[PDB]
RNA sequence: GCCACAGAG
């Protein structure tokens, strides 16, 4: 069986059992034809910032590897160094630099090159491996503000420094390479700082590309996780008022009562967040059992705005394949 | 009036010569740090920070069995951790 | 040109005939060790495959493969890497055709 | 002191939701539990990011040294 | 408050018991070579072993 | 053979600072002891210290 | 201790060793002295070593043994309803030895439906990994919570809840592993037997294997406490009220 | 010269609104009740006697 | 009556059975009656008249 | 070079060699050094 | 213990905390008000200036690094600002006027041959006081004080040199005149600190603990929605200490953040558990707050439900950066010729009577001789064999 | 340098 059973106090059968040596039959050898026949992908939603798709008949290790590579191995572009000219705000320079490094940039990671660390700073950053973002905001008192007003958006001119103030400054051939895709933040309304008259911010941010393992600002996904497909089995029919109570143990769209026989049946097990509430009540014992399909993953990949989630998943699969190929091509030193 | 520190006051008490400087005393080559768990170390091992390890030194005498090792440690120097901080010559 | 420092065969743990072996792989973690473990355990000749990260401070992974007398552990490791490549290729193909389907 | 750019747990950008959350509480007179859901903060880790945030920057800016108070 | 008295008790006990040791003829003696016990505990057995 | 080996290795080895060991093995339970109220064999009017 | 060099600005010791120090990782600061002569170094490592001081001199009982979160994981492995297939068995065996030690997989306790190894066989391999290991220890001991069997004529191992542990050869034939068998204070523990019969190095190796296994197993087999574990049932609030 | 306790009836911060607190570089949520002597803010602690 | 009713896989019960942390008394105090408070061997002294 | 800020009236002012340490537009005797004009580099982490 | 450790939590001090120059001030970058409040919290205005953050806690045994009160932190959570803090310190100097009509001076900047300041004066500025906003490393000067020698007079150099394990940035420079008409200069230095191994965290029910390991987000457990805990706490801290109020706080906070309102943990009252269970079950979660988490290492479902929810954690002022010390050889006292006391003087650790006696108990004669004579106060002396003097 | 309190385990 491949159903992770859910009980009132424990979770049973959580480990994969598809390998020879599990039993005397010695089946489930690795056959690429059988895996090609059995594996399935079903995309249910595909937006510009979020993808939902089911991977069916795949092992837990590979799906978890895809999730981990998506979170911490797919590169993305974020601000790395900040050079300050006259930051006169209340917000400290470290805090402002950290906030600017945390904004997501709408930059294709494949248009850049990895920065060589051992090179010195005079020639480390070139036009191929660094995006320059200049910010320059000065706040002044509004001379014609209403007398009865108290909103800082009306009393002052530039009291709110947002992420859209991060102008892009092309350097060298980036004037032609980034002509049709200018560098803008993925979330332009990020509130970076607040000012009062007499204060000024001006800075240049050098943005390179890195992986999420080095720092969380480089992770291309705001979230990237799966969940097993829930499975509700009603072993005995549930009739009448109890069925209504049986409806209240689940989210509203999960199960329904048929109008003819007046019995409860499972309508949509995907909506069922496994709260196992129905296991609290003694009347539904030996009448319903809950489980999750162990090899049926529902990935929900939300991008940070730099690039599409399907590209992120494809890059994760390619990274795992390249890891395997690189390990295969290496010589084994004794 | 604060009573003067006479000769008997220098010898009695926990801050006197006998209990503060003779029975127990402050020592060199010691460090103090907050402790945190690490189950991957063996039970007969303690993990020392590399910052501390670059200060706490061991004086190894050069023999015919460890000449090249100490040459490499001298070459590495005080900043690279597998190194050395001081050298004392035989005739100096 | 080849990366000699990537994967090593720990001599002190392997067997004389190469049936049992332990390999040290640099700059990996659970995301590759678990996939290799699952793929190698599907080899009918492998009776022991297990990875470990000896210390979080070290970016390192020790994987032990013990087989029967039919094949050596190096052959099992190469077969597992090739089979993981094939799995990734199949997943890649299915995903890229279901994108174009809708 | 100011609303953080990203959620600590997952990584969703919540720094651009502070002004909208204040506007939905003040103008539309919505309750605090519905304004969060209208902004797409479904996970509770993102909800606590701006539900428990204390905007101390406004209080700190009253003591501006660059301009008479 | 119990540590304040316990430390003094331990210090007194050790300053009274530090000099004793088991000699090579299995007799426990003081630093002035005077016998306290002819055999340790009556049988000369280590509590640790 | 096992019994004789265990007996012959259980003797107190000469040179052991057994007085310091005893002083510590008496002082340390004094640290571990919590202060409780006891009575002498089932009558509540004694309160033996 | 033998020194290791790590970059994280704190002294780190195995949690089996914090019991002689009476130390907890809640802000404790400790001291580190370095002997500067060969005689002092040898005397420190041969008279004050951790391996040579597994037993307190106050009573002779072990003082360096399994602490909290290592007893619980070992108990959950050695629980009676713990059955592992060959993949999980092998991963657990590699988890206690950094993927270096050679393991001789014993025949499974269940054969016809599937091939399943009990966690007591996992700890039998923990005590003695292969045929080249010399550790062969035999002992009988009672657990902390021992429920006597139904009849007084029956032996102690035929009790309920695996109260009695029996180790013959190196196989754990009965019982669970708890503070009585793996912890400190009792002279019938596994590590005490290994230290007395085969020297301190094998006891240290077994403790290291146990710590490395239980530091990686309980994360992948979760263990949690909630208010559901603390709330009383419905009838208890009436029985307590009436009493 | 008597060193006056902050937020007493002889202090400058007595019954002052938040704007005057901002004008004097003083926090409105400061508890008060201490003396500023030589720049250091010292509190006369409550004594318990028979 | 509290301890005998708690089901298996109860975390305080497991931690008490192991001896890793806690005891039966702590579980009984958390789930059921805390019990009499004892000060210096007696009950609570008359703080007031 | 204007380098100092009066802590009360917030007026940028400079001090010569013989000038007293006090503001010129008011009697306040507390002066804060203004921020330097030289480049300061930070790592966005 | 909570009453003891609440006064050491790092957080906002006052509204004028950036206009203050205090001798030591710990501030938190992103403070949050507690999810589970109290009427006393509202009455004393603690929620206006809170000290702590609401961390997603999964009460489970994750690694071996959470044993004995130690806590597991999330590296990605720390990278996004969890537990980030700063330390501000004050250095004050007085340009006193001596009775000989001579006074201290501040100016001076030793420029090199090329036309740039020297390394020790790299951030010292033309007026002698270090520039606001620049980074000061160990060995550099931020106050270039000079003292007349006779107290055309000659001034000897007595600068104020920064020294410490990590660099600091000059946050504020202030000059004024005291009552006795002597110039007063105050320099406030700030340095930003992130959580590391050894940093102390408290959980507002006692339950103090230092960080034992910092692991990546993908190594952490996760729920169906992808929520990753910021702090993993060992289950073994509850039974011996019996903090049921902590579990009630977790459930109240979870139900409040799902419902959108702050909850109350008021003594002899507060938000009842049944209402929070109803709120949790209406939102699709378990009534007891026990979620089902997949482990990030192997991907499989955990075989036990994990107590999962927000807990208010406090970062205490005790950080390992201020505690680490090591001596080797250094200064010695003039009287006893033994190592000095304290890490401020590069002192040595005392091997007291108890440690001496512990070394005696092992029988280590040569180790005792080395520790108490060779490495502390060894001295070659000449003694007369006849008179014994 | 001497006192004085304040904390840490
Ligand atoms: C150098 C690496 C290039 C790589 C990142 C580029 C080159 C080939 C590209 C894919 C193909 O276009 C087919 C698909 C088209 C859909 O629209 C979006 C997804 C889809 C899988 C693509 C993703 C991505 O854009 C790829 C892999
Ligand atoms: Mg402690
Ligand atoms: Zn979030
Ligand atoms: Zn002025
Ligand atoms: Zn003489």
């Amino acid at each position: 069986s491949n159903i992770v059973g859910i009980e009132y106090n424990r979770v049973t059968n959580t480990t994969s059992t598809d390998f020879p040596g599990f039993s005397k039959d010695a089946e489930n050898e690795w056959n690429v034809e059988k895996f090609k026949k059995d594996f399935e992908v079903n995309i249910s939603s595909l937006d510009a910032r979020e993808a939902n798709f089911d991977l069916i008949n795949i092992d837990t290790s590979i799906a978890n590897a895809f999730r981990r590579i998506m979170i911490s191995e797919v590169p993305s572009v974020a601000a790395e160094y900040v050079y300050f000219f006259n930051n006169t705000s209340v917000i400290q320079d470290e805090v402002l630099a950290h906030r600017i490094g945390l904004v997501p940039l709408k930059v294709d990671p494949d248009m850049l090159t990895w920065v060589d660390s051992n090179l010195p700073d005079d020639e480390k950053f070139t036009d191929e491996n660094t995006i320059v973002l200049s910010l320059n905001v000065k706040c002044t008192r509004n001379p014609d503000a209403p007398k009865g007003s108290t909103d800082p958006k009306e009393l002052y001119n530039n009291a709110h420094v947002y992420a859209r103030d991060l102008k892009f400054e092309p350097q060298g051939r980036q004037s032609t390479t980034f002509a049709d895709c200018p560098v803008v933040p993925a979330d332009p309304d990020i509130l970076l700082a607040k000012l009062r008259p007499g204060q000024e911010i001006s800075l240049k941010a050098h943005c390179i590309l890195g992986i999420g393992g080095d720092h969380a600002k480089f992770s291309p996904v705001s979230t990237a996780s799966y969940r097993l497909l829930p499975q509700i089995n009603i072993l005995q029919p549930i009739k009448g008022e109890s069925a209504r109570r049986f409806q209240k143990c689940f989210p509203p769209g999960v199960i329904g009562i048929d109008e003819g026989s007046d019995e409860a049946y499972v309508k949509d097990a995907r909506k069922d967040t496994v709260s196992r509430e129905v296991l609290r009540y003694e009347e539904f014992a030996d009448k319903v059992k809950l489980g999750r399909v162990r090899n049926h993953f529902i990935f929900n990949v939300e991008s940070a705005g730099a690039m599409t989630p399907e590209e992120i998943f494809f890059k994760s699969v390619r990274i795992l394949k390249n890891k395997a190929e690189y390990l295969k091509n290496c010589p084994i030193t004794q | 009036v604060k009573p003067i520190r006479g000769f008997c006051q220098r010898l009695k008490g926990k801050q006197g010569r006998f209990r503060g400087n003779l029975s127990g005393k402050r020592v060199d080559f010691s460090g103090r740090t907050v402790i945190s768990p690490d189950p991957n170390l063996s039970i007969d091992e303690v993990a020392v920070p590399d910052r501390v390890a670059k200060v706490l030194t061991y004086p190894e005498k050069v023999t015919r069995y460890n000449r090249h090792k100490l040459q490499e440690l001298i070459v590495n120097g005080p900043n690279v951790h597998p190194g050395a901080n001081y050298l004392l010559k035989r005739n100096e | 040109e080849p990366d000699r420092e990537k994967i090593k065969l720990l001599t002190q743990a392997t067997s004389e005939d190469g049936t049992s072996a332990s390999f040290q792989i640099v700059e990996e973690d659970h995301t590759l060790g678990n996939a290799l473990r699952y793929v190698i355990m599907k080899n009918p000749d492998v009776e022991f495959c297990g990875y470990s990260i000896p210390h979080p401070s070290e970016n390192l992974l020790n994987i032990r493969i013990q087989t029967y007398g039919e094949t050596t552990a190096v052959d099992a490791l190469q077969k597992g890497l090739k089979d993981l490549m094939d799995l990734c290729d199949v997943v890649e193909s299915k995903f890229t055709e279901k994108i174009k389907s809708m | 002191m100011i609303v953080p750019v990203r959620c600590f747990s997952c990584g969703k950008v919540v720094g651009d939701k502070w002004e909208s959350y204040l506007n939905l509480l003040q103008e539309d007179e919505l309750d605090e539990g519905t304004a969060l859901s209208r902004l797409g903060l479904k996970r509770y880790c993102c909800r606590r990011m701006i539900l428990t945030h204390v905007d101390l920057i406004e209080k700190f800016l009253r003591y501006n040294p660059l301009e008479k108070r | 408050v119990k540590t304040a008295e316990t430390g003094y008790m331990s210090r007194r006990l050790m300053k009274s018991l530090e000099d004793l040791s088991c000699q090579y003829d299995n007799t426990v003696r003081t630093s002035a070579n005077g016998i306290v016990q002819f055999t340790y505990g009556g049988d000369g057995l280590d509590p640790l072993e | 053979e096992i019994a004789l080996f265990k007996y012959r290795k259980a003797r107190l080895e000469p040179g052991t600072a057994i007085g310091a060991i005893g002083a510590q093995s008496i002082g340390e339970p004094g640290t571990q002891m919590t202060l409780k109220t006891f009575h002498f064999a089932g009558v509540a009017s004694m309160n033996v210290t | 201790h033998y020194a290791k060099i790590r970059p994280w600005r704190t002294f780190r010791l195995n949690e089996c060793v914090c019991t002689p120090y009476n130390a907890d990782f809640d802000g404790d600061e400790m001291n580190l002295h370095v002997p500067q002569t060969e005689e002092a170094r040898a005397e420190a490592i041969n008279l004050m070593g951790v391996k040579n001081n597994l037993l307190t001199p106050k009573s002779g009982e072990p003082i360096i043994a399994a602490t909290q979160d290592f007893i619980t994981g070992s108990y959950l492995i050695s629980h009676k309803d713990s059955f592992y297939d060959r993949a999980t068995l092998t991963q657990l065996l590699s988890m206690m030895s950094d993927g270096i030690e050679h393991f001789d997989i014993p025949p499974p306790a269940i054969m016809k439906p599937y091939y399943l190894w009990t966690g007591k066989q996992v700890f039998s391999l923990l005590i003695k990994p292969n045929h080249n290991s010399p550790v062969v220890i035999n002992l009988d001991a009672k657990n902390k919570v021992f429920v006597p069997p139904k009849s007084k004529s029956l032996p102690n191992e035929m009790s309920q809840n695996d109260g009695f542990v029996i180790i013959r050869g190196s196989q754990i034939l009965s019982g669970v592993m708890d503070k009585s068998v793996l912890g400190d204070g009792k002279k019938h523990s596994v590590f005490y037997t290994i230290l007395r019969d085969y020297g301190p190095q094998e006891a240290a190796n077994a403790m290291n294997r146990m710590a490395k296994l239980c530091a990686r197993f309980l994360g992948n087999r979760g263990f949690s406490i909630g208010i559901n574990d603390v709330t009383p049932a419905d009838d208890l609030k009436q029985k307590k009220e009436e009493l | 010269r008597m060193p006056i306790m902050l937020r007493s009836n002889k202090c400058i911060l007595y019954d002052a609104d938040e704007s005057k607190m901002a004008k004097l570089n003083e926090c409105p949520l400061d508890p008060g009740g201490y003396f500023i002597v030589n720049g250091t803010e010292k509190v006369i602690l409550v004594q318990e006697q028979l | 009556v509290c301890i005998n009713e708690l089901d298996n896989w109860n975390a305080p019960l497991i931690m008490a059975t192991c001896g890793s942390k806690g005891s039966t008394l702590n579980v009984s105090q958390m789930v059921a009656v805390v019990g009499q408070q004892i000060i210096s061997g007696n009950r609570v002294p008359d703080g007031f008249q | 070079t204007l380098k100092y800020i009066c802590a009360e009236c917030s007026s940028k002012l400079s001090l010569s060699r013989t000038d007293a340490v006090r503001c010129k537009d008011c009697g306040h005797r507390i002066l804060l050094k203004a921020r330097t004009k030289r480049l300061v580099q930070f790592e966005a982490r | 213990y909570q009453c003891a450790m609440g006064k050491q939590a790092i957080g906002a001090i006052a509204y004028n905390q950036f206009k203050r120059i205090d001798t030591l001030l710990y501030l938190m970058t992103y403070p949050q008000q507690p999810m589970v409040k109290t009427k006393t919290i509202e009455l004393i205005d603690y929620d206006k200036l809170p000290a702590g953050q609401n961390a997603t806690v999964a009460v489970m045994s994750y690694s071996g690094y959470d044993i004995e009160d130690a806590l597991v932190l999330n590296k990605s959570s720390i990278d996004r600002g969890f537990g980030r803090c700063e330390t501000r310190r004050k250095t004050t100097t007085v340009l006193k006027r001596y009775a000989n009509h001579t006074q201290d001076i501040i100016g001076g900047m030793r420029v090199d041959e090329n036309g740039d300041p020297i390394w020790q004066h790299q951030s010292l500025g033309p007026d002698g006081l270090g520039e606001v906003g620049m980074k000061v490393q160990s060995g550099q000067i931020y106050i270039n004080k000079s003292v007349p020698t006779n107290s055309q007079t000659q001034y000897r150099e007595a600068p104020v040199i920064y020294r410490g394990p990590e660099p600091s940035h000059i946050d504020q420079v202030m000059m004024s005149v005291s009552d006795n008409d002597q110039a007063l200069i105050k320099v406030l230095l700030r340095q930003n600190r992130r959580p590391e191994l050894g940093d102390k965290f408290s959980s507002r029910h006692g339950q103090k603990g230092v960080c034992g390991i910092i692991v990546k987000q993908e190594d952490m457990p996760f729920n169906d929605q992808g929520i990753v805990p910021d702090i993993i706490m060992n289950p073994h801290g509850f039974p011996s200490r019996m903090t049921v109020g902590k579990m009630i706080e977790l459930i109240s906070g979870k139900a409040g953040v799902l419902n959108g309102t702050l909850e109350y943990g008021t003594c002899f009252g507060g938000s009842k558990l049944e209402d929070m269970s109803k709120i949790l079950v209406d939102q699709g979660f378990n009534y007891s707050g026990k979620d089902m988490l997949y482990s990030g290492i192997t991907g499989e479902c955990l075989q036990a439900y994990i107590f999962f929810g927000p807990i208010y954690y406090q970062k205490l002022k005790h950080m390992v950066l201020d505690k680490m010390h090591a001596r080797a050889r250094g200064p010695r006292a003039v009287l006893t010729r033994q190592p000095t006391e304290g890490r401020s003087r590069d002192g040595g650790l005392r091997l007291g009577e108890m440690e001496r006696d512990c070394v005696i108990a092992y029988g280590a004669s040569q180790l005792l001789l080395e520790r108490l004579m060779i490495s502390s106060d060894a001295f070659e002396v000449d003694v007369c064999d006849k008179c014994g003097l």
